[PDB]
């Protein structure tokens, strides 16, 4: 949350050097990671008050959490557990579905073909 | 008070002289507070003046010259507010404050200055009705209140221990109602009042000073606590078991009370106050009549099914309803019907199958009253048919002898008028009681036609043209049968006739709607409209319309006793919502309630509690109402209409229910949105914590029927959540997916009032609306 609040001008490699040490740090699991990674993305959507921080909000968790990802499946099995990180994930139905009043359609939809376009 | 003038230097530090400015404020008197307090400390230093006295200071010796001149001036009233000063700044005198005593005491106690004759004979009551004003009770001190009110302790004990022809002023028995409400001198108040003043009343024997006492508890009381509520119901006990209380308005006050609070009654103290009244049950009881018992029987069966206390038994034993209702049945037995059985709490119909007397035969009852209707004319004279017809221990049977003559020569002799004033009024409501049974019975085999519009126009003659009684008790003693299928039908059709075919109670309904207004405190001439209702229709409580048929003459001329705010709508009103109950308890009499209410809106214009009223007769017929639609679409074209411009714009009603609501039925109602309950939720909670503005009006909360504005919308908003013509099946999926899915303006952080009042709402609701919580928690759980 502190990097999209104003420092989100940076490089991708910072941002990675702190996450992936923080998972050295306390144990983390890999699903966990990757389900606090999307939840992290839709808050910072839903949060955002209207403006010019809402647009910057979404097209922070929209644009550089693709940058991350793909550096950390370069690095690193990181397709299997992605898939009980989105099993956690698919049962936050009323906090995500306040995000579908402001968004007014499925961002799901999109998301899923954004990891697609990103292979 | 020794380091005040320390007070005094960080409070006011200064050097110049206080001018005095204009007086006529009455938060002037608050800045001229502080003058008042040094020369009460001056008051203070009469008494041992050797020992450290204070020089006066510089600035306020300005304003303390003008105190003392004001000492020296001999003029004062309501021009300025020097009348505050001089009471204000000598409260603490031996004689100083008699100078505005003087002044005070006779300009509304009327000291003999007038005597305005009231409705009746001979009523000479004093002269002032200007009482004394808001501003004016808020602008003294507590001891001049106090001293004031010792004063006029003084004055009305050796006035109603002499039982003196000065009665008191309308302006007096109007401030006394106002200063009772303050909590500050209850200390010496109503708990000063009933240990000091009223037993040395009962003890004055005056029965003159008990009627205007009961007038100004009943028509002018609005918050009395409900310890205090039951004493004054042990002392009207007390006092109508002696002291010959056979007069017609000393029973009919002592009624129109009892029934009003009865029916100003909740639904949760009924618990705590019961036991603080367990040692003595038999005494809270009616004896002799049934209609008391009754409502109070009623006042429990409405404060258990809406509380939902009844629900996991199916009994009465262990309870605390068990010994109560063992004491209701002794020496008052009364029927229940099966309709009224309905609408009854599942532990309190299992008690109802046992001791339950059945009804009495109609032929019999037909066949003794025309034997000794054969015997009323065997022979004509006047004392054996007086005495044989008029013990107590007799059958009642009167009305029918008089309903004989006056279904064929409209004539009540000599022995008629003698039997029903020697009955007297406190064996009135049981010979009533089996008159309303006769009439029951009467028109349940009655056939229709010219006879159906003769009999109610010749019963209307008793109510204004003989004037027998006030037509609340018969309408209640109707009310309370408890007949099965037809005759309850057919009872409900009789009242229907009696309030619409005869036009004078509606014209008085009418009179009293258009000219009078339910803010009394605020209304000073209040006395004056009394007068004028009373002399457009003369009220006759002592048999006088039916005293000039008798055909020999004979006339009524007893003194009236001092009557200032009783009247027959006032009194009927209790009654008028007892019938809507037993209408709304039955099915095939729906429609005529439908009729009836935009005839006899009205009168709602004048209830102390109508709100609550409302939302019990919605809530008790939840599943009597929600099957009529039309019926509960018909209930706010009426009575919101009525109180609608005495209370405030948006008191009770929102802007879509304005828009939809009490339109006409079209097959098609308004099925809104979540966001509309989420626009009455959102009425609540800042209701709830209160706001300046407000969405709803602030009014004076001590002389409403709700001491709080929170207690004020909760009602309301349980009026209009559960109003709409959907069951409570899908209004718990609204109140849930409001809160359940996701909503648009229904913000968080602060969404814990808003499921608070939730709850509150969904507690506050019937069985059905919370009973599908359980289905829904059956969903998630699997």
């Amino acid at each position: 949350l502190l990097e999209g609040t104003m420092n989100l001008t940076g490089e991708t490699q910072s941002l990675v050097e702190q996450l992936t040490m923080v998972k050295r740090m306390q144990h983390i699991p890999t699903p966990l990671f990757v389900l606090e990674i999307w939840k992290a993305c839709f808050v910072g959507l839903i949060e955002s008050p209207e403006g010019t921080e809402e647009l910057k909000w979404t097209a922070f968790t929209f644009l550089k959490i693709p940058q991350v990802l793909v550096k950390l499946k370069k690095y690193s099995d990181f397709t299997e557990d992605v898939n009980c990180a989105f099993e956690f994930l698919l049962k936050l139905t009323p906090l995500l579905d306040k995000a579908d009043q402001r968004c007014n359609c499925d961002c799901t939809n999109f998301l899923l073909q954004e990891c697609g376009k990103q292979g | 008070f020794l380091p005040v003038m320390k007070l005094f230097d960080l409070l006011y530090p200064e050097k110049e002289y206080i001018p005095v400015p204009d007086i006529n404020k009455p938060q002037s008197t608050h800045a001229f507070a502080m003058t008042c307090i040094w020369i009460h400390l001056n008051r203070k230093a009469q008494n041992d003046n050797s020992k450290l006295q204070i020089p006066i200071p510089h600035s306020l010796r300005l304003h303390h010259e003008f105190l003392q001149q004001s000492l020296r001036n001999k003029s004062l009233q309501m021009n300025d507010y020097k009348i505050a000063l001089l009471c204000n700044a000598y409260s603490t005198n031996s004689e100083c404050f008699t100078l505005p005593m003087g002044a005070l005491v006779e300009t509304i106690y009327g000291n003999g200055i007038m005597r305005i004759p009231l409705p009746g004979t001979n009523c000479m009551a004093s002269g002032s009705i200007t009482p004394l004003p808001m501003n004016l009770l808020d602008s003294l001190t507590v001891h001049a209140k106090m001293s004031l009110i010792h004063s006029i302790a003084t004055r009305v004990i050796k006035l109603a221990h002499a039982k003196s022809s000065v009665a008191l002023a309308p302006a007096l028995v109007e401030t006394y109602s106002r200063l009772l409400v303050y909590m500050e001198i209850e200390s010496l108040g109503i708990k000063g009042f009933i240990s000091q003043l009223l037993p040395t009343v009962f003890k004055s024997h005056a029965w003159g000073i008990l009627h205007t006492l009961l007038e100004m508890f009943s028509y002018r009381m609005h918050h009395i606590q409900p310890h205090y509520r039951v004493q004054l119901l042990s002392h009207l006990h007390t006092l109508a078991a002696v002291a010959q209380t056979n007069q017609n308005q000393l029973h009919l006050c002592v009624e129109s009370t009892a029934l009003r609070l009865i029916t100003a009654l909740g639904s949760s103290e009924v618990q705590p106050q019961f036991t603080r009244f367990l040692s003595d049950p038999k005494t809270v009881l009616s004896a002799e009549s049934e209609e008391l018992n009754r409502a109070l029987i009623l006042t429990l069966a409405r404060a258990t099914h809406v509380t939902d206390f009844f629900t996991g038994s199916d009994s009465i034993q262990g309870t605390w309803c068990k010994d109560i209702l063992q004491t209701i049945m002794s020496f008052t037995p009364h029927n229940w019907a099966s309709h009224t059985l309905s609408c009854f709490p599942g532990p309190l119909q299992a008690f109802f199958k046992q001791n339950n007397v059945p009804q009495e035969s109609r032929f019999n009852l037909k066949k003794n009253v025309e034997e000794e209707y054969r015997k009323w004319k065997s022979m004509s004279n006047e004392n054996d048919i007086i005495t044989h017809f008029s013990m107590q221990g007799s059958p009642p049977l009167f009305l029918c002898l008089l309903w004989k003559m006056l279904l064929e020569t409209d004539h009540i002799n000599q022995i008629g008028y003698r039997v029903l004033e020697r009955i007297g009024a406190r064996a009135l409501v049981a010979h009533v009681r089996t008159f309303a049974d006769f009439l029951v019975y009467e028109f349940s085999t009655s056939a229709g036609g010219q006879q159906l519009n003769k009999c109610i126009e010749i019963l209307n003659d008793m109510v204004w043209k003989y004037n027998i009684v006030t037509l609340d008790r018969l309408i209640l003693c109707l009310a309370m049968r408890s007949h099965e299928g037809n005759e309850a039908q057919v009872c409900y059709f009789i009242i229907q006739l009696l309030l619409l075919k005869p036009n004078d109670f509606r014209n008085r309904v009418s009179d009293f709607v258009k000219e009078n207004s339910p803010e009394h405190w605020l209304q000073n001439d209040w006395h004056t409209k009394h007068m004028n209702y009373h002399k457009k229709y003369p009220e006759k409580l002592y048999f006088e319309g039916l005293a000039e048929q008798v055909d020999p003459p004979v006339q009524i001329q007893s003194p009236y006793l001092p009557i200032y705010f009783g009247n027959v709508c006032l009194r009927f009103l209790p009654v008028f919502d007892i019938v809507i109950h037993r209408f709304l308890e039955l099915l095939p009499v729906s429609k005529s309630l439908e009729t009836l209410l935009d005839h006899l809106g009205g009168l709602y214009k004048f209830h102390d509690r109508p709100v609550t009223y409302l939302y019990n007769t919605l809530h008790y017929y939840e599943m009597h109402l929600r099957d009529r639609a039309f019926l509960k679409r018909k209930l706010v074209h009426a009575i919101i209409g009525s109180l609608k411009d005495n209370r405030p714009q948006g008191w009770c009603l929102s802007d879509t229910y304005l828009k939809c609501a009490m339109n006409a039925r079209e097959e098609n109602p308004w099925v809104p949105d979540d966001t509309y309950y989420c626009r009455l939720i959102g009425r609540l909670v800042d209701t709830m914590a209160g706001k300046s503005p407000g969405p709803f009006p602030n009014c004076d909360w001590r002389f409403n029927e709700f001491p709080n504005p929170a207690a004020h919308a909760l009602h309301v908003t349980c009026v209009e959540l559960m109003a709409l013509a959907v069951s409570g099946k899908e209004v718990g999926n609204a109140l849930l997916n409001v809160v359940l899915k996701s909503q648009p303006l229904v913000p968080r952080e602060n969404i814990t009032a808003w499921m608070n009042a939730i709850g509150l709402i969904i507690t506050a609701l019937p069985e059905p609306y919370w009973i599908v919580l359980h289905d829904r928690i059956v969903s998630v759980i699997s």
